[PDB]
């Protein structure tokens, strides 16, 4: 072709070649991801090049872990990655709707219709679908029951059913705990710690914090009941001078004096801590826990142990905020003027050893605006799966809270939007009615795949559901256990309005751009 | 995302080294580019001022010529569209013998203008329609452009003046001599019947001297020697045998079965007496020259020498047949003496030495016969081969004149008149066909343009002068190569003329080749073997 | 100059086009000329070339040298071809032709570089060639006396000139007399196969000789050949194409007998067949017997007992020469051996010639054939002697057929250069330059003579240009005096056809090379 006359080692896909390539890759991705959809979906096992195992049903994880080197697949993976970064859910449905839009558009483009006209119809249908979505969204007071139904709707798709019944309460309580009225939810304030010793149904919500380290002095207590928490960011180990200094002495006695003196600077901070401890705990009734974002040398650790303080070192820059929000003190970068008001309270602090690692629990706080989810499980891959699931569930509940509206699930909104688009089609001018029809039949891929995965006839189930929705007008979806139509709003199967809107927008746009691609070209080689 | 995959379908099912081109860009334009490159390779050889090329083929053989069809044959053209244009040029060479370079130039021009029209927005179908209607108009016009006719092909001055033009493009410096030679030969072998055979003009290329020492010979020349002792004969009574000059033997295995000392003693003497009887019967028929297509036996040669017979051995069977045509004899498959009709006659048969080469000459004295030979002298084998090609051009022109005696003016005069008239026809023809008609017309301008460029003058000034004179009314005016500046003159009065049939067939074949190249839309090459 | 998915020609096709290609062709021709320049003239040198097999050839002959050079340049092959053509048509001038062609090309090289149209150049070349040829034909000296002594003087002088460039120049009078006797004793056809040239290693050039007869080397004698005599004083000679030995009467012949009497009869019958052939040959009176076919030991001993001479496997050419010399015919049958078919010489002998034995037929008065016997100290010595004698013989033949002589040493070239300068000063001015270049090119022959001799070609050419414009046409280079001289009086004579064909061939080669504007090499 033209490009190969200038760069002989160039690869080129023109007009029909380009479209066939892109649609084929999209349909391949769709064929892989069709099985992820819904609670009746199948778990995939993924083995890295090192031999590491991942068990996932998550569309984004599956995408990034699959072994693919296709440009269209890269485009769609990036669109799904954005969907996940912003909403946390919707990647599988995103890929499926993209693939189905491309297929339904190829159906008409093979018959000589222009992709520009198909994309115009796509744009019209997108507009009408966004309108219908805004119309059908259910504005609801976000109560614990609604949030529980939402988090269940996500976790039951992502993990096993009993583990979903546990993680639902865990996630909803965590969000209802770190949430302040009319103030965007900072999900950073929900720590997620994994422990690898017990069953997966032991995953719980600690109304406090769990640090992945403990005290490094053996004489330090392993359990403290009524603890003053000092969150600090002050080095308690030996610090050398910025300017190169060095010590000069003429006698072993002078060397000894200099050895005792060189630590006075850090001894003073230890003395400040110890004096605060003595001033706030006049006896051994209460406890005192220092948590330092920086180091603590053995001398300081010994000095604090002698006074009965539990010192943890090299905490996390996020744990500074998490501790000041859970306990309720002030995080310090200096001990210039520290006061008892700088301290937090924890009604219990103790340590838990698991093989070679130690954990520190900080619980019984008063009203912690920061909590942690302790992911317990017997395997690293189980823990990873639960981590992904709780990410999905947290994003789901956060979005349901932010957008006080919530949309019915189980393909109900997709069916209804298809019907609305098909009734709207005549109002579209020209052969963009075919693009509208393609958009509608593409939206209809969610109930189709749900039925396919529950083990039902796609056409029969979809005709039943569309008939019920046209006869009654109720937003109805797939019952994955009987294949019958069911009212998602009545049975508690809810999706995120933000997720559906992002689906419509991003899927329409990327499908339009792919359809309008007319030449794939690799010519960067020297 | 670092590799573009082959699209599903034909792109994947295609074999390893196979190629597939489709559409105006990948197929049509690339074919037009290939044919344009071909026309460019052969353009600088067009006309009397055309320069020669020295093509070396894969066999390390050297060809020095400005004959388009020869150059094409000796080039290894590998692009299929160019191959098709070459097929057209070779068909022109076969049908007419001259005009291959016209075919190339015109086809390349038609294809360039077709590319232009496709770029301005016409469809290959419309271009082809317009090209076909314009070729039809050109064929309708040319008979009216015919200016003179031969009026006599038994003369030698008229025939020489007629062949001079065809033998001017090749061998421009020395064309009057060559036209004299070829006219002498053609009118010698031209029979009272209107049929003329080009194979009856033989060409003998002998090393030494130069083209001004070339001559015509009413008879035949063979780079052979005589088998026997006799070398000259003045009243030849030639007897021709397709069989060897030996005793006939059985086609089934023969065995000499001896059973007695007498048979053993007498066998060889009987064999020799038999051979003596055979050759004496041949000599007594009056034959003084015997020509055998097979081998000669020692005893038969002995007795031919005894009875004073000149023996000649022609290895080739075409050589034997042509000698028979020359002398009026019949090849006898048996060694039986020939009857009065089976014998041939020549006013002389002798052995001569032209240069280093020894030759046997069957020479008639009469200025006629069935075969004539042109003995080409020259200082180089390549030069003599080029002069032989020029001779072939002249002889094929003579045959074209025997077929159709009509002549059109050369030096671009007919081309300019055709361009003008077809432009005037396209200006009246409405619809999208007028663009293609006008481009077909402008294509004719490529001929005087190529003539001018090789003459060494400004082709645009030449073409403007020609258009002006043909507008004022002179249809026989073409360009003057004997002018350092752009000039023009009366092609008829100058005697520069082409053959109606030559132009007719050249136009037809060039148009058909271009139209086929355009009709191609997809190309599926296979993996080049090797 | 851009890549294409499918290329017009086969990958590897090298096309050189334009003024650079033409100038490169001219340069290649200059190289080819340089390869032979130093062989020109009496002070010319020989070249030693060696093949892949390691066999060396030593030659002064330009045609030979250029055939041996494995020239592959398509334009430089043309000079080799025209040297071949000159050796064919004339037999001398092979170096001159190449020098002249290359010098024409060199002289027109500047105008080619400055864009002068090759058609114009070739037109000028053709014009000047026709003029020079007609001028040679006009001023060539042709004595119209048909005197035999003057025609032998003429042939001897032309042969001495043709030989005054070889390694036999110190014996050129000797060898010229011999060459002249040879071509004057040939028949009207002047066949080259009728002059035999034997090369017997050993001996001196002056020990070489010409035999007014025929001579050939002894051919694989059997037992009894030494019992045969070796000198005959008036022998009759049987020339045969007959195998004389006990052999299968025929190859497809099968004898079948069922009796021992018939067996013995058959044996004796074979013997009687042979003996009858031998008895016919003996009764024909022939005392010498030559056969193109083998003569067995039985026949050898038969002839030895009859005191006859026999030689078998004699080569066909030597047999034909013996026939043309002694005056008989070659017989495939021995059944009619009449005196008309027998040959005759005054003396037959077998002598020793430098390690080899040679049969001599001498005394044939009706001989239309002669045989050269060349001596020398090396195979290549004798080969270059043979080539020199071939040059001289071809010269003498052409002179016999047309005794029209011009002078050498560059006299004729200087005369033609003067005439062409004169003619060019009378024409418009474009052809003027090219014909003047032709004229200046013609001066390459005396210039190269002076170069190879070790003179100042500039001063000598000034002298010649001056003396040819004052009146005087046969003034050329005098080699032994390092000066000029009237070469027609010095007897440096050259048949006109030599220079006529030299100019014709050189001009044709130049016109061809200059008409080529593109070279296209296909891949092998
Ligand atoms: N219990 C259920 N019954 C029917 N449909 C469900 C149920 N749970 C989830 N779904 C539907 O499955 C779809 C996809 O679920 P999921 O795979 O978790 O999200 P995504 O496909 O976006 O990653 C949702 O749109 C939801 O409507
Ligand atoms: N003396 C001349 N002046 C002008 N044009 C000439 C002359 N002689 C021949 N021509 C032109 O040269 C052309 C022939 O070129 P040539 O190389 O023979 O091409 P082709 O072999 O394909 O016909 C003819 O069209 C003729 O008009
Ligand atoms: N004795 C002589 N004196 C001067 N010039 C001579 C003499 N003999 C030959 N020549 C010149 O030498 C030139 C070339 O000699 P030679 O080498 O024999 O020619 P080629 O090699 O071409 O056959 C001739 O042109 C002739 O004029
Ligand atoms: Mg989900
Ligand atoms: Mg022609
Ligand atoms: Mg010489």
């Amino acid at each position: 072709a033209a490009v190969k006359t200038l760069n002989p080692k160039a690869e080129v896909a023109r007009a029909q070649a380009a479209l066939a390539v892109n649609i084929s890759a999209a349909r391949g991705l769709q064929d892989v991801l069709r099985t992820n959809l819904g609670p009746k979906g199948t778990m995939k096992m993924l083995v890295s090049g090192a031999g590491d195992i991942k068990l996932t049903k998550d569309g984004n994880v599956l995408l990034h872990e699959m072994q693919i080197q296709h440009p269209t697949a890269s485009l769609i993976a990036k669109v799904a990655t954005a969907q996940d970064d912003i909403t946390g859910d919707g990647t599988t449905s995103n890929v499926l709707i993209i693939g189905e839009l491309l297929k339904q558009a190829d159906l008409y483009i093979s018959e000589g219709l222009h992709p520009r006209i198909i994309t115009e119809g796509f744009e019209a249908a997108k507009e009408k679908a966004l309108q219908f979505l805004e119309e059908v969204k259910v504005s609801r007071e976000m109560d614990r029951e609604t949030l529980i139904d939402v988090a269940r709707t996500s976790l039951r798709t992502k993990v096993h059913a009993e583990l979903a019944d546990v993680l639902t309460e865990a996630v909803v309580d965590s969000i209802l705990a770190i949430k302040k009225q009319d103030e965007p939810i900072d999900l950073f304030m929900i720590e997620i710690m994994e422990m690898k010793h017990k069953s997966e149904t032991d995953t719980s919500l600690i109304r406090g914090l769990v640090l992945d380290h403990g005290a490094r002095h053996p004489d330090m207590k392993k359990r403290v009941e009524d603890a003053y928490i000092l969150t600090c960011n002050v080095s308690l180990e030996y610090e050398k001078t910025e300017v190169n200094s060095g010590f000069f002495y003429k006698s072993a006695e002078e060397r000894e004096k200099l050895v005792k003196a060189e630590r006075k600077f850090i001894e003073d901070r230890v003395k400040k801590i110890i004096e605060l401890k003595r001033k706030v705990c006049g006896d051994s009734d209460k406890g005192f826990v220092v948590i330092n974002q920086k180091g603590i040398d053995p001398f300081s650790l010994d000095a604090l142990s002698k006074e009965g303080i539990v010192a943890l070192r090299r905490a996390k820059r996020r744990n500074m905020e998490r501790l000041t929000l859970a306990c309720g003190g002030v995080a310090l970068n200096s001990f210039d003027d520290l006061s008892p008001d700088c301290l937090g309270h924890a009604g219990l602090v103790y340590e838990y050893t698991l093989g070679e690692e130690k954990f520190t629990f900080i619980e019984k706080c008063n009203n912690p605006r920061s909590v942690t989810l302790l992911i317990k499980g017997p395997n690293k891959h189980t823990l990873t799966q639960i981590k992904d699931a709780v990410r999905d569930g947290l994003r789901a509940v956060k979005n349901a809270i932010d957008d006080g509206c919530v949309v019915p699930g189980a393909g109900a909104v997709e069916v209804a939007m298809a019907e609305a688009l098909i009734k709207h089609k005549p109002s579209v001018k020209g052969r963009a009615q075919l693009g509208v029809q393609a958009f509608a039949d593409a939206l209809l891929i969610i109930p189709k795949v749900l039925a396919q995965n529950s083990g039902f006839d796609l056409q029969e189930t979809l005709v039943k559901i569309q008939a019920e929705h046209s006869e009654s007008g109720q937003l109805v979806g797939v019952d994955l256990n009987t294949g019958e139509p069911m009212v998602a709003a009545e049975v508690g199967v809810w999706d995120n309005y933000c997720v559906k809107k992002q689906l419509l927008h991003s899927c329409t746009v990327i499908a339009t751009n792919i359809l309008l691609v007319d030449e794939i070209m690799r010519a960067g080689m020297s | 995302a670092l590799h573009v995959p082959k699209a599903p379908g034909f792109a994947q099912m295609l074999k390893e080294g196979a190629k597939h081109f489709s559409g105006l860009e990948e197929a049509v334009y690339r074919n037009i580019q290939a044919c344009k490159e071909l026309a460019q390779t052969t353009r600088t050889a067009y006309g009397p001022n055309g320069m020669n090329k020295m093509v070396i083929n894969h066999l390390e053989k050297l060809f020095v010529t400005n004959d388009a069809a020869t150059i094409l044959r000796e080039l290894e053209v590998q692009h299929p569209a160019a191959k098709m244009i070459v097929m057209a040029s070779h068909m022109q060479e076969q049908e007419v013998g001259d005009g291959t370079n016209f075919v190339l130039v015109f086809a390349g021009a038609l294809l360039e203008l077709a590319e232009e029209l496709l770029r301005i927005g016409l469809s290959v179908s419309e271009v082809i329609e317009g090209y076909e209607i314009a070729c039809r108009k050109a064929h309708e016009i040319l008979p009216n452009l015919v200016c003179c006719s031969a009026k006599n092909l038994r003369d030698i001055d008229e025939v020489s003046s007629l062949l001079r033009t065809s033998i001017m493009s090749k061998q421009y410096g020395n064309e009057v001599f060559l036209a004299k030679l070829i006219a002498q030969a053609c009118v010698s072998i031209f029979p009272d019947s209107g049929h003329f055979n080009v194979d009856n003009i033989r060409v003998c290329k002998i090393l030494g001297s130069g083209i001004s020492s070339s001559s015509v010979l009413h008879g035949m020349v063979f780079k052979k020697e005589t088998e026997g002792d006799v070398t000259s004969v003045k009243d030849a009574k030639i007897a021709v045998y397709s069989c060897p000059f030996d005793g006939m033997i059985t086609e089934t295995k023969g065995t000499v079965l001896i059973k007695t000392a007498e048979e053993l003693m007498n066998f060889s003497k009987g064999e020799e007496n038999l051979m003596d009887a055979q050759v004496k019967a041949i000599a007594d028929t009056g034959a003084n020259v015997v020509v055998t297509g097979g081998k000669v036996a020692d005893m038969a040669l002995h007795y031919a020498n005894k009875y004073n017979i000149m023996l000649v051995r022609l290895n080739s069977k075409w050589d034997l047949r042509r000698l028979c045509k020359t002398v009026g004899a019949t090849a006898l498959p048996r060694l039986t003496p020939p009857v009065l009709e089976e014998m041939g006659h020549c006013d002389s048969v002798y052995l001569s030495e032209v240069g280093d080469t020894q030759v046997v000459v069957f020479k008639h004295e009469k200025e006629d016969g069935a075969i004539s030979t042109i003995v080409l002298r020259g200082s180089t084998d390549n030069l003599m081969d080029d002069i032989e090609r020029a001779v072939d051009d002249g002889v094929n022109t003579f045959k074209v004149l025997t077929r159709d005696k009509r002549l059109v003016p050369g030096g671009g005069a007919t081309e300019i008149e055709l361009a003008k008239q077809i432009t005037s026809y396209g200006e009246t023809c409405p619809g999208l066909e007028q663009y293609a008609i006008k481009k077909f017309a402008e294509a004719f301008e490529a001929i005087p343009r190529a003539l001018a460029e090789n003459s060494g003058v400004k082709a645009n000034e030449v073409i403007s002068k020609l258009y002006a004179v043909h507008q004022e009314g002179n249809k026989n005016v073409g360009l003057d190569i004997e002018a350092e500046v752009p000039a023009v003159k009366d092609m008829l009065e100058a005697g520069i003329l082409d053959t109606y049939l030559g132009k007719y067939w050249a136009i037809k074949l060039a148009t058909n080749a271009a139209v086929t190249v355009l009709r191609v839309d997809q190309i599926i090459m296979a993996k080049p073997a090797g | 100059m851009m890549p294409t998915p499918v290329i017009l020609l086969k990958e590897g096709t090298d096309s050189s086009q334009g003024i650079p290609q033409l100038v490169s062709n001219i340069s290649a021709c200059q190289v080819i000329a340089e390869a032979v320049r130093t062989t020109l003239g009496p002070r010319g040198m020989d070249k030693l070339i060696v093949d892949g097999r390691g066999k060396a050839t030593i030659s002064n002959d330009g045609a030979t040298i250029l055939k041996l050079l494995d020239v592959v340049h398509p334009a430089a092959k043309t000079l080799v071809d025209i040297a071949k053509s000159q050796d064919a048509e004339v037999g001398d001038g092979t170096t001159s032709v190449t020098l002249l062609a290359a010098e024409f090309l060199k002289q027109v090289k500047p105008y080619v570089e400055e864009g002068l149209h090759p058609q114009i150049i070739i037109r000028a070349f053709r014009t000047a060639t026709q003029l020079a040829v007609n001028k040679i034909k006009e001023i060539a000296v042709t004595v119209k006396k048909a005197d035999k002594v003057e025609q032998r003087k003429l042939l001897e002088k032309c042969a001495m000139t043709a030989l005054s460039s070889k390694l036999i120049s110190q014996q050129k009078a000797f060898f010229a007399k011999m060459v002249v006797d040879a071509v004057m004793m040939l028949d009207d056809l002047l066949q080259l196969k009728m002059i035999g040239i034997k090369k017997v290693q050993g001996g001196a050039l002056e020990d070489s000789q010409l035999v007014a007869g025929v001579a050939f080397k002894k051919t694989f004698s059997y037992a009894g050949f030494e019992m045969q005599p070796k000198k005959y004083h008036n022998p009759k000679i049987a020339l045969l194409n007959v195998e004389l030995e006990l052999k299968a009467e025929k190859d497809n012949a099968e004898i079948r007998v069922h009796t021992v009497e018939d067996y013995q009869a058959i044996v004796d019958a074979e013997w009687n067949i042979l003996y009858d052939k031998l008895e016919k040959i003996h009764h024909s009176g022939a005392k010498v017997v030559l056969s193109k076919l083998p003569i067995g030991d039985v026949a050898t001993q038969y002839f030895a007992d009859r005191d006859m001479f026999c030689a078998g496997r004699v080569p066909e050419e030597d047999l034909k020469r013996t026939m043309m010399a002694c005056g008989g015919s070659i017989q495939t049958s021995v059944n009619a051996l009449s005196a008309d078919v027998l040959g005759r010489c005054q003396v037959f002998e077998e002598t020793q010639i430098g390690g080899e034995r040679y049969n001599f037929f001498t005394g044939c008065p009706k001989a239309k054939t002669c045989t050269f016997i060349l001596r020398g100290g090396a195979e290549q010595f004798m080969e270059e002697t043979e080539r020199s004698l071939h040059d001289a013989i071809m010269i003498v033949r052409r002179a016999i057929k047309n005794d029209s002589v011009v002078a050498g040493g560059g006299a004729i070239e200087m005369e033609l250069s003067k005439y062409l300068r004169d003619y060019s000063r009378t024409i418009p001015g474009k052809q003027q330059l090219l014909i003047g270049a032709y004229a200046k090119a013609l001066e390459i022959i005396p210039r190269q003579l002076c170069d190879n001799a070790g003179f100042d070609a500039t001063n000598i050419l000034n002298k010649l240009r001056a003396r040819h414009a004052q009146g005087g046409t046969w003034y050329g280079v005098d080699i032994n005096n390092e000066d000029i001289a009237d070469n027609f009086e010095a007897f440096v004579w050259e048949p006109a056809m030599v220079r006529i064909n030299a100019l014709t061939a050189a001009s044709e080669a130049a016109c061809l090379i200059v008409s080529v504007d593109e070279t296209i090499k296909n891949p092998r």
